[PDB]
């Protein structure tokens, strides 16, 4: 029997709400180190990396390991049901395929139940490329935001770059053409190694960064003919990674 | 992979080994080599050379390469699901739509663009016609983005035609049915592999091979094909009537 | 010759907002105890039934039983453009076949009246028999609102459960099961439930969903219904009067 | 050499906002003097004034009288990704054609769009100036509210004027109404009278033209007998917009 307690259901609406729109359907991987989500997109461009460490978790229990999946699409839908300082309540039986979230107030005098229907897929997978960067930015969550949604309406592909003086982000339309460069400084910090140049789409960019109320800053880290990550740090609990295959 | 050589063998000239199902990637490779040829005789050689190769490994599959083939069984929704499945947007792309030629090389130029990530398995001839008869809106655009994530080199373009209806590779029907003539002259059914025949008119003269396949094409089109293939293959102007 | 007026001139938006998306035609009665309206449904499903105390009107005067009918959907148009703050008066005489409206800025600095036209309207009365209910609920509004809006997300109907702890909203559907139990609070946010049997039910949740657009018109509902008859919503608007959606028991 | 810079990126914003839908292609009037635009709707159906004072500007830089033309809803487009607080200057070279919009943080950010031109030979026609015979200034919140809640009863307006206060009247399928105003800091109307008017005027351009009420705190109303209304905006020392509309017969 899996159960797993958490005070703070805004983060968990947040997740959900970052993922809901990318990924239909997706393989939940439940060890005691904590859940784990590892999913490819439909079109197979974009790899979505999650981790949820269990040492920030107010409470949980795996006795057996297990391997569930659920469509992401009904389970946002019955999210929205929780009140943003509900006490959200995850529990599975490792027999059955049902899921049930028990919403509980600030305050104890209303709750609310919801089982859910589960079943059982094995997804392709492929291992996390750990590597080194020539190439890594912290920069804070709001501005990179601005700057995809922005670009997004001049062009089609981001062509980002770096230099000894800062960042460059450019991008081409119909309507014209643009880039954007910040200088090296809530600030801006770069290791650089050797310049590059890549190319990416932005429809992955946008649908990532509905991710921003999961954390004020962001890591985009890359290097030459390997996809790029863009990180998110989850408060004290674990991170949430995206990747994007460069274009050529 | 290519069948476009002068004196080509159906043998070592093969793309898939004995057992594996047939490849679409040697298919759509000859189409665009067809299209680069004029010549009515060099295409029915080389659709020869296919079919030759074809009942040589998988007796089984002439049916649905045939009626790939013949395209025997809107462009908005072809657009929409080349957008969602490319990437990129579905208004931008519509503009690189126009001024250019066909969906087709919108389609085949962005696969080339993405780097992409892992290669998907190759899509298997008989698995393309099968979901073809299933796709004959919801259901329609996420089962051709499954084709267009698919396509690893150039195959784009022919199966944008497929689903445009309108193949228009320079032959017809009764030319592809021809070609089955001459590819089941030269290369019979019911060999015992390895198969000792590879070219049956070896010896004869030259209007003795027009001659001879001209007969033999004139028993094919005198004999629906889902019954006339298999009786061929089994066996013909007894055995159907 | 008829005429009211009120101070608190928002709560005729507010009743006309709520009943908007209901009905479309109803009867105007006007007598000396007040304002008058029953109605039915477009599908006939639901009765409402609608009060207004004379003596809550800030001026009241009437000298003739008159009855008129208006078409409900201009009512709401014409009423949508008065301002939330600002003072209402209505005006009608016994023989000509016209409303009056006139909306009073605070300050009088701006006047806005309009008028409107009546048409004569054949709906009948089905004057409700008057009982006791083996149960009775008062909670807040705004939660009443959010537990109907919710459910409407897992399935189409509602069954709703009662027992002498509190009270059980439940629902089935495609996506799933669930049900949401309340109990006793220890003004306005303190739930409150008197019974003298257990009871459950079934309702068409869409109709719920249509009849609590009225949440803002006060801060507390009032639940109640018995063995197989109508289910009552009751509004108490502020010292005016009386607002009450009914719906039997789907079967 | 074209070189422009304002602190206010919000005022051009407005602006361009204000003129989203209304017209689709302008051309502009740069000189020494000033920015400045006059163009006609896309059913030729009423005409607006837009003036940019050199001295709205706080570095300006002209060498030549130029003409541009660019596609508003383009300029739009690319004016909505700035910061409703950036520092914005425009340039040009007087040869290119191409136009340089270049936005700045108000601390590191740089953020430069090159819009594309294109050739335009327009006709401009002004309108003349004249003594208005009643004019009502009044705040713009309620003109919209007015504006706003007459188009739900008739495409149809009347007004009148008396001695006293304005009238604004409509009537519709449904049922009719009206509005009365009193002569009365700036939420205060004021009326003058010379001789009393009644026109009627159509609810849509008018419901089009009052896009910009953000821009000033009140607006002026002109009217007068047989003649073409005039809608007035005046910006924070930096100049005015104005609209025209006549009467239906």
């Amino acid at each position: 029997m899996f159960e797993a307690r958490l005070v703070q259901g805004s983060i968990l609406k947040k997740v959900l709400e970052a993922l809901k729109d990318l990924i239909n359907e997706a393989c939940w991987d439940i060890s005691s180190s904590g859940v784990n989500l590892q999913s490819m997109d439909s079109s197979h461009v974009s790899l979505v990396q999650l981790t949820l460490r269990s040492e920030g978790f107010d409470t949980y229990r795996c006795d057996r390991n297990l391997a569930m999946g659920v469509n992401l699409t009904s389970m946002s839908k019955i999210l929205k049901c929780a009140g943003n300082e509900d006490i959200i309540t995850l529990r599975a039986e490792d027999n059955a395929d049902t899921l049930a979230l028990v919403f509980e107030a600030p305050n104890q005098e209303k709750v609310s139940d919801y089982e859910m229907k589960l079943m059982d897929l094995d997804v392709e997978q492929l291992g996390i490329p750990e590597q080194e960067y020539s190439c890594v930015v912290k920069m804070p969550s709001g501005e990179f935001a601005r700057i995809c949604r922005d670009l997004s309406h001049i062009g089609d592909a981001v062509v980002i770059s770096c230099a000894k003086d800062g960042v460059k982000f450019s991008a081409s339309g119909e309507l014209g053409n643009g880039n954007i460069k910040l200088s090296q400084t809530e600030a801006v910090t770069i290791e650089m190694n050797e310049p590059v140049q890549l190319t990416f789409a932005l429809r992955y960019l946008n649908f990532f960064t509905k991710a921003t109320p999961l954390s004020s800053t962001v890591t985009l880290s890359m290097s030459a003919d390997v996809p790029l990550v863009v990180e998110y740090k989850i408060a004290d609990m674990g991170h949430l990674k995206y990747y994007l295959a460069p274009k050529i | 992979y290519n069948p476009a050589k002068n004196n080509y063998h159906p043998v070592e000239d093969a793309c898939w080994k004995p057992g594996q199902k047939v490849p679409y990637l040697a298919v759509a490779r000859t189409f665009e080599k067809i299209e680069e040829v004029s010549a009515r005789l060099r295409m029915v050689e080389t659709l020869s050379n296919l079919l030759r190769s074809v009942v040589a490994l998988s007796p089984p599959d002439l049916l649905p390469v045939l009626y790939l083939s013949l395209n025997h069984l809107g462009d908005g929704v072809l657009l929409k699901a080349v957008a969602q499945a490319t990437g990129r947007q579905l208004e931008s792309v519509r503009a690189e739509a126009a001024e250019k030629g066909d969906v087709g090389l919108v389609a085949e130029n962005s696969r080339s663009t993405q780097r992409l990530m892992l290669p998907p398995p190759p899509l298997t001839a008989s698995g393309v016609f099968s979901k073809f008869r299933d796709i004959a809106t919801a259901k329609k655009i996420d089962i051709i983005k499954g084709l267009f994530v698919a396509c690893r080199h150039s195959e784009a373009r022919f199966i944008a035609r497929s689903l445009s209806g309108r193949l228009r590779l320079g032959l017809a029907e009764q030319s592809v049915l021809a070609a089955l003539s001459q590819a089941v002259s030269l290369t019979p059914p019911g060999q015992e592999f390895p198969p000792a025949m590879v070219d049956a008119g070896k010896g004869k003269t030259a209007e003795a091979r027009k001659t001879w396949l001209e007969e033999q094409g004139m028993i094919l089109k005198q004999t629906d094909l889902d019954r006339i293939i298999p009786v061929l293959l089994e066996h013909l102007p007894e055995h159907c009537k």
